[PDB]
RNA sequence: ACGGGGAAUCAGGGUUCGAUUCCGGAGAGGGAGCCUGAGAAACGGCUACCACAUCCAAGGAAGGCAGCAGGCGCGCAAAUUACCCACUCCCGACCCGGGGAGGUAGUGACGAAAAAUAACAAUACAGGACUCUUUCGAGGCCCUGUAAUUGGAAUGAGUCCACUUUAAAUCCUUUAACGAGGAUCCAUUGGAGGGCAAGUCUGGUGCCAGCAGCCGCGGUAAUUCCAGCUCCAAUAGCGUAUAUUAAAGUUGCUGCAGUUAAAAAGCUCGUAGUUGGAUCUUGGGAGCGGCCGU
């Protein structure tokens, strides 16, 4: 029975997207995933499930209701384009390097230390 | 009389008593629905003067 | 520099003499009758009042038909009206300094919940409202502070999702009837 | 006041201000005097090193002795003689012991029946007097 | 004593605070001098001196945390050598890189908001409505209160799968399952002579020990000490020291006092200061409402 009714409905054709804010009505059971959403976001606007990106749902007390924020794109190529990267790895289609900012801090100031093609052997 | 060697007298020689096992006093809006039941609900007008809640005459 | 707020202020005022007999025993008069917990919970109401109270003498001050005087008086007097504390009848703000603490605590949850027969004393309507048993138009509300507005006194029930409603039966019961079978074998 | 001149702003604020000198309360607070003689600095607490401990006879009326404590302070290297409260808590102060000391509560004046003792003594070697008093925190040693 | 916007208190006047996130100023251990640049007398630039201090093959070299963490010291007195550029913005040649600025967690009873620590019935009981009885007693259709009496129904503190949250997590919200009778899943903190809410109770001590903001209590029936029971107050808080505000009309402009309680100069003149007599336009023209009004 879990139902969605969109919101606040936008088409962005400068991001080359539908925007709106989602209202998810779950009475009973907890908060749906993102994944089912974006599958029943999909069949509601005719529209493949990989262009849809829904995200930042906050429950209401009592829980028969959630809201969150969702954009359909026309292509995953303006998707991909488009989109923050954070947001993208979420659907497992982009990978940042697992470095932290600390080596990468330390790396820079040891770099600084040497002039030159030396500034390429300060790793390994 | 009593220099520096009398210190901490009464406080060592009093026959040091256990405290008793009490029923734990119930706390919050329970402890003040008590409170309000041991004075407006129950009590009667009586002769001459109303007594103190330790009155032990 | 930093983006968090900081803007906070006390909701109470705590009396001057500590210890007078008349007010001891008529602030409990208060916490008895109306089910609160603690005299914070009494000098709240009587703080929003005053404050209300103070905004009432600053108004009546000032000359009739002033700008200022007809948009905030009516403003005051249309919210007061608004949450059941005074009448649509006697909306003038004169009215609003004749007006006393019962006024405010006749109108939060716990004595709604109480007065409309869905619960059995004051106290068990504060254990319904802190057991997350009734709503207010499909809202579960924790909470019996809740000042109940004119309007939405009568969509006070219970929860479609409590045990006292059509909701999923309780952790006592279930468990009960679950030794119940486990009793019978 | 005694010129009610429209035009005596000057007058009755310069008088005032030369008459706030003649408070007690104003006077102590407005001049370094009072915060320099203090043997606290102007600080509500302070921890100082137990010298000896010291009986001082109470008042005229009532007679007991009342158990203090010489404290060299350590942030002036000042002289006190702090009271240590309830019974039999002087049991618990070695000598050359690092004490948090407090005042007695009338703003530095002379309490009770203690002749020339304005202080408390509150916790010694960083463990409260009151927890040592009901035993609630043993002292290390 | 960085100033201000502001803060606390608050009848009306006031009094006190403002190092502290916004504005403006100043300084980068103290002074001083200057290079570059649109902009600096810059210090995460340089040059000396002063103070301090690092490395040294003793010839020399390097330093500036009142940036973020962290350390020592000083003290009554103040947190992690964490994650992140996703938000907010900033810088750059720049839709792309970088930012201890900033954000996010950790510590956090500075402080503010909401708010559990039980509710409900059947019984013994007791007080109060009624037919009735001189009194007792009867009935409980009506109530109300207390007993580690008993009975189920409750819901979250916690435990915990999952989703949600989010840069990735956390917390919150949602939600399977567990999760309560001594509901031991155990509320303290201070008091109980007066001021000041609450014992002339019991045991101990005997001007001792101690309490006691003040007045006072303590020398053998302690309402005050040391404990037990009990009761009161505030309550997840409550006590203490100190600054400060009201109370203080005990700084008095509002608003104090000055014969004797503290207080009018020994007396007079006298300049700035302050205060300063009366007097200088009125009658009607135009119009409305029921002689008076705009």
């Amino acid at each position: 029975t879990v139902t969605i009714r969109t919101r606040k409905f936008m088409t962005n054709r400068l991001l080359q997207r539908k925007q709106m804010v989602i209202d998810v009505l779950h009475p009973g059971k907890a908060t749906v995933p993102k994944t089912e959403i974006r599958e029943k976001l999909a069949k509601m606007y005719k529209t493949t499930p990989d262009v849809i990106f829904v995200f930042g749902f906050r429950t209401h007390f009592g829980g028969g209701k959630t809201t969150g924020f969702g954009m359909i794109y026309d292509s995953l190529d303006y998707a991909k384009k488009n989109e923050p990267k954070h947001r993208l790895a979420r659907h497992g289609l982009y990978e940042k390097k697992k470095t932290s900012r600390k080596q990468r801090k330390e790396r820079k100031n040891r770099m600084k230390k040497v002039r030159g093609t030396a500034k390429a052997n300060v790793g390994a | 009389h009593g220099s520096l060697a009398r210190v901490g007298k009464v406080r060592g020689q009093t026959l040091k008593v256990a405290k008793q096992e009490k029923k734990k006093k119930r706390t919050g809006r329970a402890k003040r629905r008590m409170q309000y039941n041991r004075r407006f609900v129950n009590v009667v007008p009586t002769f001459g003067k109303k007594k103190g809640p330790n009155a032990n005459s | 520099p930093v983006a968090r707020s900081w803007v906070c202020r006390k909701t109470y005022v705590t009396p001057r003499r500590p210890f007078e007999k008349s007010r001891l025993d008529q602030e409990l008069k208060l916490i008895g009758e109306y089910g609160l917990r603690n005299k914070r919970e009494v000098w709240r109401v009587k703080f929003t009042l005053a404050k209300i109270r103070k905004a009432a003498r600053e108004l009546l001050t000032l000359d009739e038909k002033d700008p200022r005087r007809l948009f905030e008086g009516n403003a005051l007097l249309r919210r007061l009206v608004r949450i059941g504390v005074l009448d649509e009848g006697k909306m003038k703000l004169d009215y609003i300094l004749g007006l006393k603490i019962e006024d405010f605590l006749e109108r939060r949850l716990q004595t709604q919940v109480f007065k409309l027969g869905l619960a059995k004393s004051i106290h068990h309507a504060r254990v319904l409202i802190r057991q997350r048993h009734i709503r207010v138009r499909k809202q579960v509300v924790n909470i019996p502070s809740f000042i109940v507005r004119l309007d939405s006194q009568k969509h006070i029930d219970f929860s479609l999702r409590s045990p006292y409603g059509g909701g999923r039966p309780g952790r006592v019961k279930r468990k009960n009837a679950k030794k119940g079978q486990g009793g019978a074998g | 006041g005694k010129c009610r001149g429209l035009r005596t702003a000057r007058k009755l604020r310069s008088h005032r201000r030369d008459q706030k000198w003649h408070d007690k309360q104003y006077k102590k607070a407005h001049l370094g005097t009072a915060l320099k003689a203090n043997p606290f600095g102007g600080a509500s607490h302070a921890k100082g090193i137990v010298l000896e401990k010291v009986g001082v006879e109470a008042k005229q009326p009532n007679s007991a002795i009342r158990k203090c404590v010489r404290v060299q302070l350590i942030k002036n290297g000042k002289k006190i003689t702090a009271f240590v409260p309830n019974d039999g808590c002087l049991n618990f102060i070695e000598e050359n012991d690092e004490v948090l000391v407090a005042g007695f509560g009338r703003k530095g004046h002379a309490v009770g029946d203690i002749p020339g003792v304005r202080f408390k003594v509150v916790k010694v070697a960083n463990v409260s007097l009151l927890a040592l008093y009901k035993g609630k925190k043993e002292r290390p040693r």
